[PDB]
């Protein structure tokens, strides 16, 4: 009845790993050979962001690359001046509990949500001078782990429960929803042309969506744990996945296989948040263990170090023009290192 | 200064903000926040009835001093992703039903759920408070049920102090951490009116000691 | 109610199984193309004098 | 004279010195130990109870450098100097003691705020009140030390001169008496009123919290007695062969609290000791 | 959003007067707030200015110690005290709102204003033109020229340009160069340098008609421009 299914199941997982195994001629390493390495890499802190009272979970830049917002576990949403360090916005929060926001590709709203289950969205350019909460999105069954903006009326979330879903912000209603996951998915991130987006759960595994039509596209595996973090690689065909083994991976979607792995014998400790810098030559990580850590992209060297906090690394950004890198911990502290 | 007319009244926005982010955090320490915890089928309902969607909140008062009680039973996800973010509260509530005992075994399962809390990496230093619901119905099946089908081993007598004291030993024998927290135990029943009373005497004696730990005396 | 999941974990992965890949050498050398092409524009790989860094001080 | 003052016999010479010499070297050596792991931790280095600790380390450690080299030079060469020179060792020594009575005054303080109010001992301490009273108290020192340079000598004024001190009149000797004596009255109130709460409230902590608090104001009362008798008895009767004698032996006693002041509150807590652990 | 001004009519010399401007529509406590006046015939003159949470004060070297402004925000109302009123305290007052942040549009929102009448090292801008003919359909430019440069280091051009209709208060066209306020058409533009600044219209209908005034906003007194009519 069934027995047939599940080995037809098999049959097919074989094919696919026969198929793979074709395509694997020569690796990475090989190829980045007799190239000059990047040398050593110092960068000096230039500021110090203060007032947050308890632990800062998630933090976005903005696209004119000077303007930030962060989150804490108090109540509190502040937006940031980089230059200047003055503050412009300070937006109380009805529930204390929060993990994740963002800003929007024009500047005029921002997202928050956590563990209430719902995606709140609050304007921030009106005519009374002051900030007020413009929509709510319910229907979720679990907390929320991430949301980004595509453009004023269209954003994806993801869940704890097995889900993602894409919403209207006008009407208030879900449009389209993927469903493929057997875990708790952790983070997304969408590609520059906004037509594509990854994701990652805890079942270790990551997968490809298509956010016209709905359907997964590709599959990807290797790692043994929890995965947290995930990002895109700037020119749009690779991407870079991060998990609590204490060590990241490069996966590749036309070749539909891995291509590198980041790890030393010294780290032990899971891995929080990932990023790229523009031109994507370095790769910068942050972990547990107090400390942010920066890879060479096409070699597995460490050409870095970033140690100023004085507790775990939560969240870590780069501007998009490349000239600063935003980090934020649990010692209540934003720092921006050049 | 090389400071136009314009940045000076930002700088003076940003000092608004900040006093008034001063006063914020300075009214929200006054607090005294617990978590609350139990399988079903416990008696948290009784208790929450007897002192005044994802996340539940609940607010009382008691000799002027302010409690807050945050309920999580209505999760159904992952425990160790977002566990975390609880610590810092000032102890825990447990609750435990004695009369489920005949009744894979309900106890079995309290027990497992008790060890697994109680000897956990982020509350090694936070006390715990245990409740013992249901004694009116424990003390009407010992009478006709041995106490053996939870404890084949039991060597005791078929008596509700001896049984009662028995289940107490054996659930404070768990916890791993002796030195760092204490665990404060009390039966109770569906009509009490002095439990908030333990609430409040457990709470002052955890605080006292934290001062005097803080402050390098012990 | 074992049918319906069987079906779709059987379509959707014979769904899979129809892309068309490319070589590891032509998807590895790309990546390293645009690495070389855009090395002239990277403030955190070579750092600029402190005359243009919006951060200097 | 600068002469007569100078009583100690020969044989009396010999055990001055070497007692003043080991002693001296173990209060240097356990106060920078001590600063070293306040200072290599995190964790310590947050908290606002800690700062007090350090201030007492460095004052004991300044104090005991120039006491000890102010005493060798005046009863071992029998070294002759102008009254400035030795007005300004007396007030840089006179500032150590005081800074270090300071800082046992502010831990005093602090430690009866955490039982006074318990819910409010964190919202009414602060670190940056910890640093205004931290400077408060050295300025206040530094000043009463530097007070006699400006003026009121005896030499430059027409006074009775002091019986045990060169070119000092019989009015800043009291000064420092009469203030010593009240920071230490409240610093052994504080603690009797810590214990009877803790006491009152117990009705395990008592056996503890009696058995530190004994032994602190025990080591604080015989310490800081017999110099402070002889000093009072100066001023108010006269000066005697034998009481010129005993008075130089009582300020060896003194140096002793620098070196036994840092085994009582550096041991005494658990996380410091922890941390010296760790850093081992 | 509006603000309403009470107060004024006939006094005589000597006296003394107050006036006091309601709002009502926005947070008022999240404002600074100016007084401005004109003449009967002349241009516009500022008075005075209160910052949010009366921490700053400024007021008109011609005011000085005779004028006291203030503010009363759990009732949302502002204050003017005029003491010793003079033969030329005779015109036209208007209260007006500014909020200072990055980015922000202040002089955004003025009032309708109230008239009183008493019985019988400054930057200077001008303007070098006034009564200029213009047809519908045609494309127009106004100049304005300052003694001294308003470009600041930080790279802002403080200059904000104003228009206002026959019978009507002044309205904001754009709150510093080369930026266009919110709700006003994109047929105006402007562009300038240095101490050399111009406003460009590319076709303009019946409604675009009135007085056009320049101001700079580099460092107070906050000194006005000289109109500039248009005849249809
Ligand atoms: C100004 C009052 C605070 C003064 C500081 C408080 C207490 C300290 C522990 C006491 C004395 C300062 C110690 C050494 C200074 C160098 C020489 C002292 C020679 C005077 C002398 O010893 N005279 C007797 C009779 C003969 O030996």
């Amino acid at each position: 009845e069934l027995d047939q299914l599940r080995q037809e199941a098999e049959q097919l997982k074989n094919q696919i790993r026969d198929a793979r195994k074709a395509c694997a001629d020569a690796t990475l390493s090989q190829i980045t050979n007799n190239i000059d390495p990047v040398g050593r890499i110092q960068m000096r802190t230039r500021r110090t962001l203060r007032g947050h009272l308890a632990k800062i979970y998630a933090m976005h830049w903005g696209t004119d690359s000077r303007l930030l917002v962060s989150a804490s576990q108090d109540g509190k949403l502040i937006i940031w001046d980089s230059y200047t360090t003055n503050k412009v916005h300070a937006i109380p929060l009805r529930s204390s509990w929060v993990m994740t926001c963002a800003y929007a590709p024009s500047g005029n709203y921002v997202a928050c949500g956590g563990l209430d289950n719902i995606c709140s969205i609050y304007n921030l350019k009106t005519r009374e001078g002051n900030v007020r909460v413009s929509r709510e999105l319910a229907g979720h069954t679990g907390y929320l782990s991430c949301c980004r903006f595509l453009d004023d009326n269209q954003i994806v979330t993801s869940s704890g429960d097995t889900t993602c879903a894409l919403w209207d912000i006008e009407t208030g209603q879900q449009t389209t929803t993927f469903t493929g996951h057997t875990g708790d998915v952790m983070s997304l991130s969408l590609a520059p042309d906004t037509r594509l987006f990854v994701s990652g759960a805890c079942d270790a595994s990551a997968k490809l969506w298509d956010v016209r039509e709905g359907m997964c596209r590709q599959t990807f595996t290797g790692h043994e744990s929890d995965i947290n973090a995930i990002c895109f690689f700037p020119n749009g065909n690779a991407f870079a996945t991060g998990s609590d083994d204490a060590t990241c991976r490069l996966f590749d979607l036309r070749a539909d296989q891995e291509l590198m792995t980041y790890s030393h014998d010294n780290i032990i400790c899971g891995i929080t948040s990932v990023s790229f810098s523009k031109s994507g030559r370095l790769l910068l990580a942050g972990y547990d263990d107090f400390n942010c850590n920066v890879w060479d992209a096409l070699k597995a060297d460490r050409a870095g170090v970033l140690a100023g906090h004085d507790n775990r690394v939560s969240c870590l950004g780069v501007t998009d023009d490349g000239m600063a890198v935003a980090t934020g911990s649990w010692d209540s502290f934003l720092k921006i290192w050049n | 200064c090389t400071l136009s007319a314009e940045d000076k009244a930002a700088v003076e926005r940003s000092k608004m903000i900040d006093r008034n982010l001063r006063e914020d955090g300075e009214k929200a320490a006054r607090e005294v926040k617990l978590l609350l915890l139990g399988a079903g089928e416990s008696g948290k309902s009784t208790i929450v009835k007897q002192m005044k969607t994802g996340i539940v909140e609940t607010h009382f008062t008691f000799k002027d001093l302010h409690f807050k009680m945050f309920d999580v039973g209505g999760q159904r996800s992952e425990r160790k992703k977002w566990i975390h973010c609880f610590e810092g509260v000032t102890a825990i509530i447990f609750c435990v039903a004695l009369s489920d005992y005949d009744l894979m075994n309900r106890m079995h399962e309290s027990m497992k759920l008790f060890d697994s809390i109680c000897n956990n990496k982020w509350f090694t230093d936070t006390s715990i408070i245990l409740f013992l619901n249901k004694k009116d119905l424990f003390e009407e099946k010992i009478k006709k049920s041995p106490l053996t089908i939870c404890y084949p081993e039991y060597a005791g007598s078929n008596t509700y102090e001896e049984a009662a004291a028995y289940i107490q030993c054996q659930f404070e024998d768990l916890n791993k951490r002796k030195d760092t927290k204490e665990i404060y135990t009390h039966f109770t029943c569906a009509t009490d009116t002095k439990n908030v009373q333990f609430v409040f005497d457990a709470v002052t004696d955890v605080i006292i000691k934290n001062n005097l730990k803080d402050c390098g005396l012990f | 109610a074992s049918i319906a999941q069987a079906r779709k974990l059987v379509e959707q992965l014979k769904m899979e199984a129809n892309i068309d890949r490319i070589k590891v050498s032509k998807a590895a050398a790309d990546l390293m193309a645009y690495c070389e092409a855009h090395a002239k524009e990277d403030p955190l790989l070579t750092p600029v004098p402190a005359s243009e860094n919006p951060f200097r001080e | 004279d600068i002469e007569c003052f100078m009583v100690l016999n020969p044989s009396q010479q010999l055990a001055i010195a070497v007692l003043s010499l080991t002693l001296g070297t173990f209060t240097v050596l356990e106060n920078l130990l001590v600063l070293c792991v306040i200072l290599h931790s995190r964790s310590l280095r947050c908290r606002p109870s800690y700062h007090f600790i350090g201030s007492l380390a460095v004052a004991d450690l300044l104090g005991s450098v120039i006491f000890v080299y102010s005493f060798i030079d005046f009863h071992v060469f029998h070294r002759k100097d102008s009254r400035n020179v030795f007005l300004f060792k007396l007030g840089g020594v006179t500032a150590s003691f005081t800074a270090s009575v300071g800082s046992l005054f502010l831990t005093a303080i602090d430690r009866y705020i955490s039982i006074h109010r318990p819910l409010a001992y964190k919202r009414i301490v602060t670190r940056p009140k910890a640093v205004v009273a931290f400077c408060l108290m050295w300025t206040i020192a530094i000043v009463i030390a530097v007070l006699p340079l400006l003026g009121w000598n005896c030499e430059k004024l027409q006074s009775v001169c002091s019986d045990i001190f060169p070119h000092i009149d019989e009015t800043y000797l009291m000064f420092w008496i009469g203030v010593t004596s009240v920071l230490l009255l409240f610093i052994v109130y504080a603690y009797m009123y810590i214990l009877w709460k803790a006491h009152s409230h117990a009705v395990r902590m008592d056996i503890r919290l009696a058995k530190t608090l004994v032994l602190i104001l025990v080591v604080l009362i015989i310490c800081w007695g017999p110099l402070l008798a002889i000093m009072v008895y100066d001023v108010f009767g006269k000066m005697n062969k034998l009481i010129k004698t005993v008075f130089a032996f009582c300020s060896m006693l003194c140096l002793l609290n620098s070196t036994v002041n840092p085994i009582i509150y550096a041991l005494r807590s658990k996380d410091l000791r922890h941390a010296f652990r760790s850093m081992f | 959003v509006q603000l309403v001004e009470s107060g004024g009519g006939l006094v005589q010399p000597g006296g003394s007067r107050k006036l006091s401007c309601s709002a009502s529509g926005f947070a008022f406590s999240s404002f600074g707030m100016h007084w401005v006046r004109q003449a009967p015939e002349k241009g516009l003159e500022w008075v005075a200015y209160i910052s949010s949470g009366s921490g700053t004060i400024y007021y008109a070297d011609t005011v000085k110690g005779r004028f006291t402004i203030s503010r009363d925000d759990p009732k949302n109302t502002l204050f003017l005290q005029m003491t010793s009123l003079r033969s030329e305290d005779t015109a036209m007052y208007y209260c007006v709102r500014s909020i200072y942040y990055y980015g922000s549009s202040p002089f955004d929102f003025w009032g309708q204003g109230t008239t009183l009448t008493v019985s019988s090292s400054d930057i200077v801008m001008t303007q070098a033109t006034s009564s200029v003919p213009v047809t519908p359909g045609e494309s127009v430019s106004i100049s304005c020229r300052s003694s001294k440069s308003l470009l600041h280091s930080n790279g802002n051009t403080y200059l904000y340009w104003f228009l206002q209709r026959p019978g009507q208060s002044p309205q904001l066209l754009i709150y510093r160069m080369s930026n266009l306020a919110s709700g006003v058409p994109d047929r105006f533009s402007g562009s300038g340098s240095g101490t050399a600044f111009t406003l460009t219209i590319s076709r303009l209908e019946a409604e675009d008609v009135g007085v056009y005034y320049c101001m700079q906003h580099l460092e107070y007194p906050l000194t006005f421009g000289a109109g500039t009519k248009l005849e249809l």
